């Protein structure tokens, strides 16, 4: 909806740990 | 094959401010009438605004190759923005330029064939990844022509 948002994305590596991918909010 | 496509939106996002200048600096190089009185990149005020639209599509087409696939680009991007930019006067055509360039830069820093700018990654693949990376961009000039 917002296009100057930040993104968050959750990798399940295994149970209790995550890779953590992030975009920033726009300038 | 999914450590390839968070590459590939690694390599677009970390140049993603190069991209959106360049590609409006180029629409507006090959179509100069744009920055005379009366174009619509004249004034600071509506270069800024193009600048603005460059990297809000940008923004979405890099979701939907996050995401693997064109929903959120169509629904919270191209849904209303032919109308909008009619309504506005909007070039669609210049627009189209725009969105093509950055195309062509984005299929060069996914297959790492940027000629200013390598970056690094595993040997290996990408051609798929751009070719869905252009179809996301082909979406916009088909919602707008
Ligand atoms: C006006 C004189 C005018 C321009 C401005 C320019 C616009 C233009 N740019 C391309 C192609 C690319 N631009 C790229 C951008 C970058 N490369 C980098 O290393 C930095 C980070 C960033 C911004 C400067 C890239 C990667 C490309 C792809 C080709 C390449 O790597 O050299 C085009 C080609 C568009 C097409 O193929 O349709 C145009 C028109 N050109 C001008 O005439
Ligand atoms: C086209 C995009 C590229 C290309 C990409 C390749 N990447 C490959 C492996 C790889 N890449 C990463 C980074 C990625 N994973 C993450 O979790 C994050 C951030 C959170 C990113 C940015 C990783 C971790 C890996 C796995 C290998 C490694 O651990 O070093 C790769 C090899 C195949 C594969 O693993 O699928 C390729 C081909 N390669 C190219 O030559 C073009 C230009
Ligand atoms: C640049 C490559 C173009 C160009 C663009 C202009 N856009 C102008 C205004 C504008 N754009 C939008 C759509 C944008 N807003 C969004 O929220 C989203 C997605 C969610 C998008 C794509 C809107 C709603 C507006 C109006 C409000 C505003 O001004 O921001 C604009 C200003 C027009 C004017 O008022 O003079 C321009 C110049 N102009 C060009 O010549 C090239 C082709």
């Amino acid at each position: 909806v917002n296009p100057r948002a930040g993104v968050r994305v959750r990798i399940k590596v295994v149970d209790n740990l995550y890779q953590v991918y992030e975009i920033p909010p726009m300038a | 094959d999914g450590n390839k496509r968070l590459d590939a939106v690694n390599s677009i996002v970390s140049n993603a401010s190069c991209m959106v200048s360049d590609a409006v600096s180029g629409m507006i190089c090959e179509n100069p009438g744009l920055i005379s009185p009366g174009g619509n990149c004249y004034t600071n005020r509506r270069m800024a605004a193009c600048l603005r639209d460059g990297e809000i599509i940008l923004r979405y087409v890099s979701y939907a190759l996050l995401a693997g696939d064109a929903s959120v680009l169509e629904d919270r991007c191209l849904n209303g923005l032919k109308e909008t930019y009619i309504a506005l006067g909007v070039p669609t055509n210049s627009s189209i330029r725009a969105v093509s360039i950055m195309k062509a830069q984005a299929v060069a820093f996914i297959t790492n064939t940027a000629t200013e700018r390598k970056m690094s990654f595993a040997a290996g693949d990408c051609t798929s990844l751009a070719s869905e990376v252009a179809s996301y961009f082909d979406r916009v000039g088909a919602a707008i022509s």
